[PDB]
């Protein structure tokens, strides 16, 4: 068969991490078809790493606050779980954050080794008090979308998050095409960390999402079905 | 729909047409629209991009029963609605109309984008309080969002000796993102770190100080994630609102959200509300079944304990100790007690999650009286005439009226249909006479400078608890325009002349002590024709200091007539008000006290003789009242409503001596204007 | 403080009182610009410049009364009560 | 309002000469309402070009 | 117990014999 | 059923009888003697409510006027089979018990004491031996309309009132299905309604035929039973009577042998079965409004045939005689294309809004012509034609095959009215399905309108593939306090699905009261619960958890009726169970297409000089005062005088405007209405010297004439 | 730690018209999804051929009888809505269906001509009086979805034509229950199994193939963004 009108993607850029996708036209009905299930590989198909495991130096019962530092323990926790970390090894790797004397501790002081890097050095994670100091052993790993902690010595799993882009929205709009008034008119909408720009996240979850259907359209090359046709 | 717009705007279509030379002559182009030729159609799209029209209700009944509209094209054959504006149209979609008429001059226009757009009239000009709000379906699904269910999924647990504390999320988008994959539930208690969402002042002035919060700064609130999705709705700068919504609620944001911000934000967030109230009602778990209707505990123990004292009352009437007027009233009064005590018991033990408590308890639409009368007792019924039926229903419509209990149960419908219709004539014709009596009154003046004002009560003090808010302080003087400067017992003031009383100010006023307020009214107002704008003061609909030239007289008579289609009953109904406007003498009339003086009272059959002494010398003036109505408290010091006219008591002048309602006629002559 | 807006809701109402007395003298000091620009686009194929063109530069097949309305936001234009 | 007869013989016998100052009276003989966007101080607004948006226009 | 000979037989839930079968109506 | 009901009608206004002023709010009351004489829920909801009513079930009218109702004697505290008639005269002297009072086998008065109404109005519990008078069947105060509504025993009055007068505005479809559930008064209803044809005597068909039905009687004399295809009924939908019987079957005197409209069997059958949902569906829903899979449409579950009659006379005029022709003047052969030899269109052409169906042309002979006008005629030799075409027109929004056109002549002596030779009425007919607009029912007053027909992939659907074919907002049900219609739905389902009652260990308590025949129903089963005695909720309970499972081996619904729907276009399931079964959905008469007008300009009238047409142009739309006063409200004065001046009554105001409109040229100032100046020059008439002074108290003459151009 | 494992598709056939396709593995909350995106392209988006048009000797309109028939024509109109077949040719194709005498007249007397074929001869379509004869000429096309009768209203043929409605859908009931794997142990993933059912015009798999096709060609537009 054939499509009556091409659907188009036209980017709009709100931010450098915000981005408005909008499809239009597409055939009554195919708007939620590909929004749903768009917006799902994009949230939980793209790789990524980010921090799995702390271990502070002097906390043994988690819940006490650690000395020399006016931050509490769930806060370190969660400014740690904010950071924004690309790994290129599949294994996992420990990491130092050492820091000794008053003034504040940042993303940018943390000493990585080979591979993985760190995307926002100004990040702010705590501040030392006089004659502060704080050694913190953290584990990044690779994995995608997220994950509740792992995992249920003095071991702190954290709930990490192996993903790119954190927040997705769609909606599907009414529109005409030449007295129809019916087309579906999707508009999604994305907005990522500073690892992966929107388009590219984009790219990568209708690569993904092509494959795994590619696995329906191998049972018959030869079935007709429903053509866009050649830009 | 394409067809009614089609034919409706064909003119400017057939402009456009020779204009883009599809059709070169005038008749050519009627003859293609007639035809209905694929071209038209694009134009057509054009033609109305921001050209409004009116949508009318018949019958129209307030000011709001006409709006402008921006139209759009849409398949089918049925004008498509906003489902907020239903209320303000009174228009439920089972078969009802609604006429379509269209503005042609650019002053017509004019008027109907910049007055009569639906975006404008948000708030109903009988009272502030806003006619367009999460309604019905809305209702149900944001209270569902935002409740807070103990021991759900991913709650916050405090840190045990070794597992730290779970259930800290960093921002709303991990939140999310849990949510979607199983683990979170969209209520259950967390500690979020917002990122973008004011804090409440509570918190704003702790965990900040009085600096100012600023997009940026991040701190832990602890509520639920269904909170903080509401919250994102509501505009930027909003303080975070942490507390269920109920119906009551919804319309308290609304109204301090509409006293402060533009209409235009106004208009959008009501929006946003209804966008995610009809998503999540969706996900609610809102259904009814045999199941979700259950029947109280024991019902069985109670009707016998009320049988058995039936019985002993059938006995002692049937021994001749009562007469048949007794029988009734004893009968009435104990099955009004067994219905009260059987509506008692199923409260107890209904659950809080059952569809049919959270559609009631929610403010969605209803009542319990309608819950017990299913699944309950239906209760006493009435005759033909009104009187109650000794015999009660004792049989739900869950488990089946017997055939008589239905037939005896339909008096009471018929009754109330047929009475609908006289309600709503009665109704009509209240309203055209207060149309015809002050159609006169209009805004002509911005001050008319009068220094005499009308002086009402602000809240009563007490002895103990010092203020005590009038509880008709929101329709008494809530929108008046302040006529003396209120000096406090000190020698300073709380608010200044000519100053709009609102929140703010009636809250500083009470937090003053201040109780008597000297306020600007209508009713003094010294302009020669019309009224002037500030003693007229705040406008409703408009929420801002009324307009010159504005018809005030209008706006008070449909105000008055709208709510008279929905209030049911010496009358105490509609036909009470019409009675009281048209100034007539009252069915149960009362005599009025003519002077302060000690009442000494002479109880006669068939003729009440009330005289009274006045304190300050003279005659005593004659009352030859009937002897059938009843007596009434008398104004002691106590001032109760256990009190009976005793006599000796001191009264003061012009006091209702007995039941009924004064008459306003004498009202004036003793008292005075 | 909020969204763009589309539509017939375009410029804000709340904007435009703040540049006249009251919406009553809004409407007509609206509704007779529209009129002016209305009889420009008439004679603009010729005649006397009498009666100025739109002032901001109109859209694409934009209304009178919505240009007449998007310029008075502009405050390009000036009026007297009578 | 009340029986049309009675009130017309009135009107003719005292020869009165009501003003059409009123909302129902100037809507029968479909002149603008007293009321509204019909009083004097709006309906005879003279709306021109500013000064200036005029001078840069040209 | 159908009158009509050429009846739908759909069994009902009624407890009570009718003495009486519906006049013309 | 409409039929039927209207037939049984006691109308209370009329000549001879009070009229609606002078009817107090007294007799429009019910009283206590209604009871078996005039059913109480069955009456119009309208202003004439109270004044019409309904014979019941067992009602008869004796001799002098006065309505019976049977009862059946007790000679001493036994109930007795030989039945008496009774009047409300005889009824008060005696005391009558009620039907669903327990009775043992004997007759016998199981209990001491029973429920009983006394001599006027009183019900009060008395010795059993005091009892005279037992009633017949629970059914005895209901009419026909209601005694149809199953669970009727579980709605409330104003509901069941609805109810009752909404099954007399369904709409025969093309394909009519029985009921899964329905009281037993289905079938006699459709008997004794006329609609189906009913074999006399025995015998054996020996031929049947889509147009006649033959049967051999057993005496060798036969009889043909000639039924009317797609005639159209007073109201115009359609009437068919398709044989169920087959050739060679024996059929015995009494039996039904085709069905009419609304019909299925033999008996009534007003509406479709469709699987329904009962939540909050995004809104589409919302108060009242429903919701439809696109399968009704696409398989014309709820379509529906339509007859339209248009019907043109031609008589003989002064001038001369109107004849019905082909050649009409300065028409093009294309528009006459589908016109016949005789004028008239032919059978089966599809017509549209304003296509020509009688081709008529009156003569103006003796008419004035313009002396330029004839010498144009002697130029070209171009006949004079004074022959004018008023040729009858599809009326605006008409269209469809035409079925049928019937034609008769004075030339044949076909008694036609004085005046007229040919009269020919052609009948169009058009096939209507579902829509935005239309308005659906069920039988206990849950009316609505069609918010949106979303396709079968969008709805709901079981955890088996099946998408639910209709959703009804859960708001509007306890509210209503119509319960009674989700107790249809489990009904229903189960009717459906089939159930196996488990019989190994006995009879579960519950099903002790249930028939011994009851325990066992195959799917697609049709079951029966009659009005005021039927399924109890004890019974459905226990039905609902002993369903017969899916052909897949699982089953549905749970035990307490909800079921796990999928989200038709998120595709997760619904965090909770939902509510699923069949409920029998009705199509009422209120149908979109009669309700669209849109008026730009059209015909005027005469002495007022306001607008009205007769669906050429579909005529305005009332102005009252009521809206008149919401204008003036908000001081919108441009637009009200608009609404009265320029578009209603000023003349020259209408076709100054509408030039303005055309070109670009802003629209004009309004006049004075024609309105004023006709009272101004009514009342002058009455020597009342009427003057519209101007200041310096100088009359202004309103006579003006200035011509355009 | 990811879930290195590509997914697969494996088919199983429960019956010629019925079939299961398992996929796995798949990520968590993530096997809905796909299985309703296939579930809504597969009713909608499947192509096929349908009657279109059918044309009775005799009979001007479909509100009339046809002598010796037991039912009148808009009956028998609504017997061949059911009627499935399939086109090989991509024009419309016309067949033939002529009986005489008493008996009964099924689908299985209709002569298709060659590219078409009728799957199921036993329907019913009308019964016959030995007084009376039948003979039906219809049209088949191919499409997708549903194409309203409308569609031959204004093609301006003759007055014998009798529109009908068309439905251009094999598929006729589709299925998923996702089988969710999780463990305490973030391991998690999810297995999709589509029931598909289909009107026995096309099998299962080529069903689930052309549903497929549609989407990976609809999901390219976003890949070739970049
Ligand atoms: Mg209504
Ligand atoms: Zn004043």
């Amino acid at each position: 068969m054939l499509i009556s009108q091409r659907p188009t993607l036209s980017e709009d850029v709100l931010t450098d991490n915000r981005s408005q996708f909008v499809i239009e036209p597409l055939e009554p009905g195919f708007g939620y078809t590909l929004g749903n299930s768009l917006r799902r590989t994009l949230l939980s198909s793209i790789p990524g790493a980010a921090v799995t495991s702390i271990r502070i130096d002097g906390v043994l019962h988690e819940f006490t606050t650690v000395p020399g530092v006016k931050e509490d323990v769930t806060e370190i926790i969660l400014n740690l779980k904010s950071l924004v970390v690309s790994s290129e090894e599949d294994e996992p790797v420990t990491m130092y954050l050492r820091k000794q004397g008053p003034g504040e501790v940042t993303a940018g002081d943390i000493v990585p080794p080979a591979g993985v890097t760190v995307h926002n050095p100004g990040m702010h994670i705590a501040t030392l008090n006089d004659k502060g100091k704080l050694e913190v052993e953290l584990v990044v790993e690779r994995g995608r979308g997220y994950v509740p902690a792992v995992q249920n010595i003095g071991r702190i799993p954290v709930d990490s998050i192996y993903s790119p882009v954190l927040k997705v929205t769609y909606k599907v709009d009414a529109t005409r095409v030449e007295q129809r008034t019916d087309f579906d008119k999707l508009i999604l909408d994305v907005e990522t960390k500073n690892s992966i720009s929107p388009r590219d996240a984009l790219a990568s979850a209708g690569k993904t999402l092509v494959e795994l259907f590619g696995l329906a359209r191998e049972l018959n090359v030869e079935a007709e079905g429903i053509e866009i046709g050649p830009s | 729909p394409k067809l009614m717009a089609l034919e409706l705007f064909k003119p400017f279509v057939m402009k456009r047409l020779v204009d883009l030379n599809h059709a070169q002559n005038i008749k050519s182009a009627k003859r293609m629209v007639e035809r209905q030729r694929p071209q038209v159609w694009d134009v057509l799209e054009e033609v109305i991009a921001e050209h409004p029209v009116l949508l009318n209700r018949a019958p129209t009944l307030h000011r709001l029963g006409i709006q402008a509209f921006e139209p759009m094209l849409v398949e089918g054959k049925a004008i498509q609605l906003h489902p907020l504006v239903c209320e303000a149209f009174n228009a439920d979609f089972d078969g009802d109309q609604m006429a379509v008429h269209l503005p042609l001059s650019a002053e017509a226009q004019a008027e109907a984008r910049i007055l009569m757009l639906s975006s404008n009239n948000i708030l109903s000009p009988a009272s502030g309080r806003p006619l367009a709000m999460p309604r019905l379906d809305m209702v149900t699904g944001l209270y569902y969002l935002t409740t807070e269910v103990p021991g759900d999924t991913g709650e916050y647990q405090p840190a045990s000796g070794d597992h730290p504390e779970t259930g800290v999320y960093s921002s709303p988008a991990e939140a999310i993102m849990a949510a979607d994959r199983g683990v979170l539930s969209v209520r259950a208690k967390i500690k979020v770190r917002l990122t973008q969402l004011r804090p409440p002042v509570e918190i704003e002035a702790e965990l900040f100080g009085h600096s100012g919060w600023q997009p940026g700064d991040a701190w832990m609130a602890e509520t639920t994630l269904g909170r903080v999705m509401f919250n994102e709705l509501l505009p930027l700068g909003y303080p975070f609102v942490n507390k269920q919504m109920h119906k009551k609620v919804q319309a308290a944001i609304i109204n301090d959200l509409a006293e402060r911000y533009p209409m235009i934000v106004v208009a959008q967030t009501v929006d946003k509300l209804k966008d995610a109230g009809f998503y999540w009602a969706t996900r609610s778990g809102v259904t009814v079944s045999m199941a979700d209707v259950l029947v109280p505990p024991r019902k069985k123990e109670i009707l016998d304990h009320y049988e058995e004292r039936a019985d002993k009352v059938e006995k002692q009437f049937q021994r001749g100790a009562l007469n048949h007027d007794e029988r009734n009233e004893a009968l009435v009064e104990i099955w009004k007690e067994a219905t009260d005590e059987v509506g008692q018991a199923l409260r107890e033990h209904y659950p809080d999650d059952n569809p049919i408590i959270t559609i009631v308890d929610s403010g969605a639409t209803g009542n319990f009286t309608q819950t017990r009368t299913l699944a309950g007792m239906k209760g006493l019924v009435t005759n033909p005439k009104g009187e109650f039926i000794p015999r009660p229903v004792k049989s739900s419509f869950r488990e089946g009226l017997t055939v008589l209990e239905y037939f005896i149960n339909t008096h009471g419908a018929r009754k109330g249909l047929a009475d609908t219709a006289l309600r709503t004539a009665d109704s009509g014709y209240l309203t055209r006479r207060l149309v015809d009596v002050s159609q006169d009154v209009i805004v002509r003046e911005h001050d008319c400078q009068t220094e005499r004002g009308i002086v009402v009560e602000l809240a009563e003090r007490a002895p103990d608890g010092t203020l005590i808010r009038d509880p008709y302080i929101e329709t008494s003087a809530y929108a008046r325009t302040l006529g003396t400067d209120a000096v406090d017992e000190a020698g300073n003031v709380i608010v200044e002349r000519g100053q709009d009383l609102g929140d703010p100010e009636i809250d500083a006023l009470l937090a003053a002590g201040i109780t008597q307020v000297k306020v600007r009214s209508v009713l003094t107002c010294a302009t020669s024709t019309g009224v002037c704008a500030t003693c007229y003061g705040r406008s409703m609909a408009t929420g801002k200091l009324v307009d010159i030239g504005e018809a005030v007289g209008i706006v008070a008579a449909q105000s008055i007539g709208e709510p008279g289609t929905q209030l049911t009953m010496i009358t105490g109904g509609l036909p009470r008000v019409q009675e009281l406007f048209e100034a007539r003498v009252p069915r149960g009339k009362a005599p009025i006290a003519d002077v302060t003086g000690r009442v000494r009272l002479e109880d006669g059959e068939r003729f009440y003789k009330i005289t009274i002494v006045p304190d300050d010398g003279g005659e005593e003036v004659v009352y030859d009242k009937i002897s059938k109505r009843q007596r009434l408290r008398v104004f002691k010091h106590e001032d109760g409503s256990e009190r009976v006219l005793s006599d000796g008591d001191h009264v003061e002048v012009g006091q209702q001596l007995m039941e009924g309602s004064a008459d306003p006629h004498e009202v004036l002559r003793v008292q005075g204007p | 403080g909020y969204d763009t807006p589309l539509g017939i809701t375009n410029p804000p109402i709340d904007e435009l009182l703040d540049r006249v007395s009251s919406k009553y003298a809004l409407v007509i000091y609206a509704a007779k610009r529209a009129r002016q620009i209305n009889d420009y686009y008439n004679q603009l194929g010729e005649g006397i410049l009498e009666y100025v063109g739109p002032l901001v530069e109109p859209g694409l097949q934009e209304k009178p009364l919505s240009i007449a309305l998007r310029e008075i936001h502009a405050d390009l234009l000036e009026h007297t009560e009578g | 309002f009340q029986e049309t007869t009675r009130v017309l013989t009135d009107a003719a016998i005292n020869c009165r000469s009501d003003k059409l100052n009123g909302l129902k009276e100037n809507v029968i003989i479909g002149k603008l309402i007293p009321a509204g966007t019909g009083i004097n101080r709006y309906r005879n607004i003279a709306v021109q070009p500013t000064e200036e948006a005029r001078a840069a226009a040209y | 117990n159908n009158s009509v000979p050429g009846a739908p037989n759909r069994v009902s839930f009624a407890k009570l014999r009718e003495p009486l079968e519906v006049p013309g109506l | 059923l409409s039929g039927l009901t209207h037939k049984r009608r006691l109308s209370a206004l009329g000549p001879g009888g009070l009229s609606r002023e002078r009817a107090g709010l007294e007799v429009r009351d019910v009283h206590p003697s209604h009871y078996g004489r005039m059913c109480p829920i069955e009456t119009p909801e309208g202003p004439n409510i109270g004044l019409i009513g309904s014979l019941s079930v067992y009602a008869r009218v004796n001799p002098f006027g006065f309505i019976e109702t049977p009862y059946r004697k007790v000679v001493d505290g036994v109930v007795s089979d030989e039945i008496v008639y009774l009047t409300a005269d005889e009824e008060d002297r005696h005391v009558v018990a009620q039907a669903n009072s327990p009775i043992d086998a004997d007759g016998r008065f199981v209990e001491p004491r029973v429920l009983v109404r006394r001599k006027a109005g009183e019900v009060e519990y008395v010795p059993s031996s005091e009892v005279d008078y037992m009633d017949v069947s629970p059914r005895q105060m209901v009419s026909v309309a209601t005694a149809m509504i199953p669970f009727l025993e579980h709605d409330d009055a104003n509901r069941a009132l609805m109810g009752a007068n909404m099954q007399r505005q369904a709409v025969p479809l093309v394909r009519s299905e029985a009921p899964l559930v329905g009281t037993g008064m289905e079938l006699r209803a459709a008997i004794d309604a006329g609609d189906v044809v009913v074999a006399e005597e025995s015998g054996v068909i020996e031929e049947v035929s889509a147009d006649y039905i033959t049967v051999m009687h057993d005496n060798g004399t036969r009889r043909t039973y000639r039924m009317r295809k797609f005639a159209r009924s007073n109201h115009g939908t359609c009437a068919n009577q398709c044989p169920i019987v087959d050739a060679g079957d024996r059929v015995e005197a009494g039996q039904v042998i085709a069905d009419g409209p609304c019909t299925d069997d033999g008996e009534m059958a007003l509406g479709k079965n469709l699987l329904v949902a009962i939540m909050p569906w995004e809104g589409h829903n919302y108060e009242d409004a429903i919701i439809l899979s696109n399968r009704l449409v696409e398989e014309d579950v709820l379509t529906s045939i339509h007859i339209e009659e248009h019907e043109i006379d031609a008589r003989d005029t002064k001038l001369g005689a109107e004849e019905i022709t082909r050649d009409i003047p300065n028409i093009s052969d294309e528009v006459l294309a589908d016109l016949d030899e005789r004028g008239i269109v032919r059978i089966g052409a599809e017509v549209r809004d304003g296509d020509i169906l009688v081709g008529k042309v009156t003569p103006k002979g003796e008419t004035e012509l313009t002396p330029e006008e004839r010498l144009l005629r002697a130029i070209f030799g171009e006949k004079a034609r004074e022959v004018r075409d008023t040729s009858l027109k599809v009326p605006h929004g008409e269209s469809g095959k035409v079925i049928g056109i019937r034609v008769f002549s004075r030339e044949d002596e076909d008694e036609l009215p004085a005046g007229v030779n040919e009269l020919v009425r052609v009948y169009v007919a058009q096939k209507r399905k579902i829509s935005d607009g239309d308005k659906l029912a069920g039988r206990h007053g849950n009316k609505g309108v069609i918010g949106k027909i979303l396709p079968v992939e969008d709805m709901p659907f079981l955890a088996d593939g099946t998408p639910v074919d209709i959703i009804l907002n859960t708001h509007g049900v306890p509210r209503r306090m119509n319960i009674g219609q989700i107790l249809e739905t489990h009904l229903g389902w189960c009717a459906h699905s089939g159930w196996k009652v488990d019989a190994a260990k006995g009879v579960p308590d519950w099903a002790a009261r249930l028939p011994d025949e009851l325990l066992e129903a195959q799917p697609n089963a049709i079951v029966s619960t009659p009005v005021f005695d039927g399924a109890q909720e004890a019974e459905l309970q226990g039905l609902l958890s002993c369903t017969l499972p899916n052909r897949d081996g699982d089953v549905l619904v749970d035990a307490d009726g909800k079921a796990m729907l999928f989200d038709g276009r998120s595709g997760e399931p619904f965090p909770y169970p939902v509510t699923v079964g069949y409920m029998y959905i009705m199509k009422l008469h209120h149908l979109v297409d009669d309700k669209i007008h849109a008026r730009s300009t059209g015909p005027y009238s005469m002495i007022t000089q306001q607008p009205l047409g007769g669906k050429a142009q579909f005529g305005g739309q009332r102005f009252g005062e009521m809206e008149c006063w919401a204008m003036q409200a908000y001081g919108a004065a441009y637009t009200l005088q608009e609404l009265l001046t320029i578009k209603s009554d000023d003349t020259v105001g209408r076709v100054k405007v509408y030039e303005a409109i055309v070109k670009g040229e802003n629209i004009p100032e309004p006049g004075i209405p024609e309105s004023f100046k006709v009272l101004l020059k009514e009342l002058q008439s009455l020597c009342l010297n009427v003057e519209v002074l101007s200041s310096d108290g100088a009359a202004i003459e309103l006579r003006e004439g200035e011509d355009e151009d």
